[PDB]
């Protein structure tokens, strides 16, 4: 192995000598403890290496080893219901052998080399093999997890173990060139795995939020960036997305935020249902944890760690969902690695070929046809931090090139307690037109007739919202008063959601459409009203507007029958009007 | 009710938007003077090599 | 054990001097520097090559020459000696005493800049605290193992807030029955950069309420030197947790003026050319300052706990300043004073709208405090948004032109700015507040209150004000 020994040291980057035939982004060992490193220049005799462990306490001269491959993950069997480092190591077997503190140097492997898998061949002897192919089927927690090909293996079978009982790395089939074949295989995390082809997104993905699924959808295999100021509830979002969502197996990428927010994920999946089967939650998730006091150079190795299994997971045939707790963090990481480097920055410290980066990264999203001939998909929700809500950063930039959608938060919605704090004036969606052939024959065929209807009262009540504020409610006729109360109804009973109330907190796509419903035929009939000559003031005091404001908390199971009766009573109420 | 309008509403946005366009300008020249900080270093590193 | 001196000093400018045959220094190193006149300089290894090795100094370089000089080699690692004997004693802080009694007798030596905490071991902040302010009791708690800073001004009276904060925390087990006594804190104060005036204030309230038997002084003044100004919390955090996780303590940190911790790693990272950020400030400061809050908390198995309510001033009041911005991002919530408030007499001025907890929702509900607490807090929440919003109408139009809902709601803000938030030195129990809480909401028809369910509606409405 080509050794070395250490030059210069000078916070997370370290320069070594003596590495003469040592590769670009190969991974090396450094000093005496076995810090795991990464070399990012070569220069003559030296090579550059950013270490992803703290590096006090070093020493000048102490060894450099290369281990000649690039930084790799293992893909196998028993990655769910588990938490990981940035580099694929598990907490729960670090605590163990340190305590409650982390220290440097611990190794470990990623997947448990203990545990017996049961083992069901597929394949048969002369059998042809190429890349992505099934060899068997082994149990999991309620899934059926499927030993693959790696993508650049072919070759025909020779020998095929029978049904039993096995460790990961116990080779289960031998090709006829020699090449064993184990359970599990290891992945360069920066390169992404081949398919066949890539489709157009079709299907809604579902988060159980109703502003999100009705007026901003985002189809399965898309991507979406949630920016926001501090407070407004980026994290709450993509948390009940993780509980609520449709996906079969959810990935939580933790990239440099608080650990405490780590923990209660620990805490309360355990004890959740899972919303497609009656397992709990827990047992679908992966999650991968970097807080913000652990080292800068393991934020970026995170995100590809993330990407690279919800990649896996995607050539089995599952739907795949992948959250960003955030990626400015990735960004300052990328930040003072080059300053480090003495590179020339381009805006606000931050190097140049960050735009490239970020549409590496979100390149990886989308609906595609695997090697094996299944179908899988890949739908990634990243959320930024802009420093001060300004978002004209960089960052904010950058991402609004690539990403399929947009939901803005604000923070003058999240000081009233307006949560989800979605401002409904600056988001947007591009996957609304694709996606309404399935919304006219799964919910109703005048759904999107009732989408935009709500999009107009919206648009109307806010082009009113520049005549009140200075002039005074009272100036307006009725025909607009009419117009400001139902924008009020519509903005405090249909767009809010509690995502802390028992039931309030998941709402299907019938219960959002009968809300629509409702509302829409109590603002056809106000205007009828008026159109009577009724005053506005004997139609704001109707105890019918009671029933819509109490609806969103009535249960999936009363809701049929509450409907009915609200309707019957909105149309009573009117008659018996003057 | 113009008085207290103009009063209460223009002036300060007008205020807030001279503060925003004051710090982009003031923070770009920060930028914009620290690669002549390093470009001057460059140059004396550069008239050293052999004298 | 055997001590190594270095004579090679070669270049000297400003905070940094270079030494030239300096192979054996660990990178993060202390080192003692001595020049003619015996006097002393403390000072870290911060760059280490084969060429030279690069030290940043504790203090001012007046003095300094390259023919006298050495560099003495201490530590590889930076270490404060810890000890159960440390309550009731003042430092420096540079880990001196100050109030001239002998040094203490060290138990162990830790790293002053920490470990991180597994976040497996943690466990889920769930104790509720009565701090005695209804502003923060009601709809702003506090719970053991959080970090809540205060984002003061310029004049404002935070330090009052912090003390009185401090002289009235309890615990409240009745209301949960998971335990008993009255388990006081330990206070471990840190102050960075503050003046003889506020000094004084503090050490005369501490003596006064007697918890001065049972709390460490870090003091580091603000003519001290500013690279002190970096090292004072971390020693202060390394005893707290000392404390809470091997003596099973409840220990309450409070960092005064962390806006002088910022301005003094702008000063190094300005002499060191690193890259900088929005103003200024390097573009690490977030790194930094989440080695310094992610102390706190509580764990697994163990019966202690750490909290932490840091004080920092906002530059002429824009929370946009990249200090209070990168703080709001890592902390659990935030406190902000309010000026306008402070203007019309009110204290506490805490301002309820841009205030936030982000641990409310598990230390408050059944079972722990009342069922009713969080519904009353988001009513109270929506009515003084509503009128605030009235109120900012009015003075645009007048009052002639208001509806009486309107009236009603405009009312309502200024009996509760007027009953709620102003209370003095009183302190309230959490009954009370609450009891006050539900006279305002009455001020309300029944139909308004969308926020709570008709369960508690009627249990509790229509009580009349009768604190007088
Ligand atoms: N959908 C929601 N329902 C109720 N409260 C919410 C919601 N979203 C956010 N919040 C509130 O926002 C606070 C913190 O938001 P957070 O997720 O920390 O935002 P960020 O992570 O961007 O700072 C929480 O205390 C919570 O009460
Ligand atoms: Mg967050």
């Amino acid at each position: 192995m080509i050794q070395g020994v250490i030059q210069k040291i000078a916070g997370p980057a370290v320069i070594a000598k003596g590495m003469l035939g040592a590769r670009m982004y190969d991974i090396c060992k450094v000093g005496e403890e076995g810090l795991v490193g990464e070399i990012i220049r070569l220069d003559g005799d030296t090579a550059f290496v950013q270490v992803y462990e703290d590096t006090s306490g070093l020493k000048v001269g102490e060894p450099v080893v290369s281990t000649g491959l690039p930084l790799a993950v293992e893909l196998g069997p028993g990655m769910l219901n588990g938490i990981y480092d940035g580099i694929q190591r598990p907490l729960e077997r670090i605590r163990e052998k340190t305590g409650i503190y982390i220290t440097r140097g611990v190794v470990v492997h990623a997947l448990d080399r203990e545990k017996k898998w049961a083992w069901t061949p597929m394949v048969k002897p002369g059998d042809e093999v190429r890349g992505g192919m099934v060899l068997g089927t082994v149990p999991e927690f309620g899934f059926t997890h499927k030993i693959l090909v790696p993508p650049d293996v072919r070759g025909r079978v020779k020998e095929v173990k029978p049904a039993g009982e096995y460790t990961v790395e116990e080779p289960v089939v031998v090709l006829e060139d020699g090449t064993e074949l184990k359970m599990y295989h290891t992945w360069p995390v920066r390169r992404a795995r081949p398919v066949q082809r890539k489709l157009d997104p079709n299907t809604p993905f579902l988060t159980g939020m109703r502003i999100l699924d009705v007026l901003f959808p985002v189809a399965m295999g898309g991507t979406a960036a949630i920016p926001g100021p501090f407070g407004s509830g980026k994290t709450v979002t993509q948390q009940s997305l993780a509980k609520w969502s449709n996906a079969d197996v959810v990935v939580y990428v933790g990239c440099g935020e608080r650990g405490n927010e780590m923990t209660d994920v620990l805490v309360e999946f355990p004890e959740l249902t899972d919303p497609k089967t009656g397992g709990p939650l827990m047992h679908r998730t992966v999650l991968i944890a970097n807080t913000s006091n652990m080292p800068v150079a393991a934020r970026e190795a995170s995100i590809y760690v993330g990407v690279t299994i919800a990649e896996y997971f995607r050539d089995q045939g599952f739907s795949v969902a992948l959250m960003a707790d955030s990626t400015s963090r990735w960004a300052e990481a990328l930040r003072e690695i080059s300053s480090r480097l003495e590179e020339m920055p381009a805006e606000e410290g931050y190097p140049p070929y960050l735009a490239a980066r970020l549409a590496a990264f979100y390149e990886r999203a989308g609906k595609v046809i695997t090697l094996g001939g299944e179908e899988g998909a890949v739908t990634i929700v990243g959320a930024v931090s802009p420093p001060g809500g300004d978002m004209s950063e960089p960052v904010t930039q950058s991402t609004l090139r690539i990403v399929g959608a947009f939901w803005r938060l604000d923070a003058s919605l999240a000081f009233r307690r307006h949560f989800p704090a979605i401002n409904w004036n600056g988001s947007y969606s591009l996957f609304t037109s694709a996606l309404d052939p399935w919304y006219r024959e799964n919910v109703a065929e005048d759904y999107p007739e009732l989408r935009d209807a709500i999009s107009e009262l919206l648009q109307r009540e806010a082009g009113l919202q520049e005549i009140v504020q200075l002039v005074g409610p009272d100036a307006l006729q009725d025909a607009e008063r009419l117009v400001i109360e139902v924008g009020r109804i519509i903005r405090e009973d249909f767009l809010q959601q509690n995502a802390y109330h028992e039931v309030d907190a998941y709402c299907s796509m019938k219960k959002a459409y009968g809300i629509m419903k409702m509302i829409l035929a109590f603002y056809k009939e106000a205007e009828a009203a008026i159109k009577r000559g009724v005053s506005i003031d004997e139609i704001l005091q109707l105890p019918v507007l009671e029933r819509i404001g109490r609806a969103r908390y009535v249960s999936e199971e009363e809701f049929p029958a509450y409907f009915e009766e609200a309707m019957k009573e909105i149309q009573g109420a009117f008659k018996a009007l003057a | 009710r113009r008085v207290n309008a103009l009063e209460q509403v223009v002036i300060p946005g007008i205020r807030a938007q001279i503060r925003f366009i004051q710090q982009v300008l003031e923070q770009r020249e920060r930028e914009d003077t620290f690669r002549l900080k390093r470009i001057k270093g460059k140059i004396e590193a550069r008239e050293a090599e052999e004298e | 054990l055997l001590k190594k001196e270095y004579t090679g000093i070669t270049y000297i400018s400003g905070p940094l001097l270079f030494v030239e045959n300096a192979k054996d220094l660990a990178y993060g190193a202390i080192v003692d520097i001595k020049d003619g006149t015996g006097r002393v300089r403390g000072g870290q290894v911060i760059e280490v090559s084969e060429e030279y090795a690069v030290i940043q100094v504790f203090e001012e370089t007046t003095g300094l020459d390259l023919a006298t000089t050495s560099v003495s080699l201490v530590e590889d690692v930076a270490r404060l000696g810890v000890s159960k004997e440390m309550l009731g004693r003042r430092f420096n802080g540079i880990g001196k005493p100050i109030d001239g009694l002998p040094p203490i007798t060290p138990e162990k030596r830790l790293p002053i800049t920490g470990l991180p905490l597994n976040p497996v071991a943690r466990r889920k902040p769930e104790q509720f605290i009565q701090t005695g302010i209804s502003t923060i009791d009601v709809m702003n708690t506090l719970v053991r193992g959080q970090k809540l800073p205060i984002f003061s001004g310029s004049g404002l009276p935070a330090n009052e807030i912090a003390a009185q904060i401090a002289r009235q925390a309890t615990v409240r087990p009745d209301l949960s029955g998971e335990g008993e006594k009255e388990e006081p804190f330990a206070v471990v104060f840190a102050a960075m950069g503050i003046t003889q005036r506020e000094l004084s204030y503090f050490i005369q309230e501490f003596e006064r309420t007697g918890a001065l038997s049972r709390s460490v002084l870090f003091l580091n003044k603000a003519d001290d030197p500013t690279i002190e100004r970096i090292l004072t919390p971390r020693m202060a955090l390394t005893v707290a947790e000392y404390l809470a996780f091997e003596h099973d303590y409840h220990v309450l940190v409070i960092l005064t003026d962390m806006t002088n911790y910022c301005e003094a790693l702008r000063e190094i990272g300005a002499a060191r050319e690193e890259i900088p950020g929005r103003r200024g400030y390097p573009g690490y400061m977030y790194t930094d300052l989440a080695t310094i809050y992610e102390r706190a908390g509580v764990v697994e198995g163990k019966k202690g706990s750490v909290t932490q309510i840091p004080i920092l001033s906002m530059p002429d009041d824009d929370r946009t300043h990249p200090i209070p911005d990168l703080t709001g991002y890592i902390t659990e919530g935030q406190i902000q004073l309010s000026r306008e408030l402070h203007r019309k007499g009110i204290y506490p001025p805490i301002d309820p709208l841009p205030s936030l907890s982000r641990l409310m929702n598990n230390g408050v509900g059944k079972g722990k405090t009342r069922e009713d607490h969080k519904q009353v807090s988001d009513q109270l929440y929506s009515a003084y948004a509503n009128g605030v919003d009235i109120r900012k109408l009015v003075a645009i139009i007048g009052e002639d032109a208001l509806t009486e809902n309107d009236r009603r709601y405009l009312q309502f803000a200024d009996a509760f700015e007027r009953f709620f938030i102003n209370q003095g030195q009183q302190n309230r129990s959490i009954e009370e507040s609450l009891q006050i809480a539900w006279a305002l909401l009455s001020m309300l028809p029944q139909g308004e209150l969308k926020r709570i369910s008709k369960d508690h509606i009627g249990k509790y409405y229509g009580q009349k004000l009768e604190e007088i």
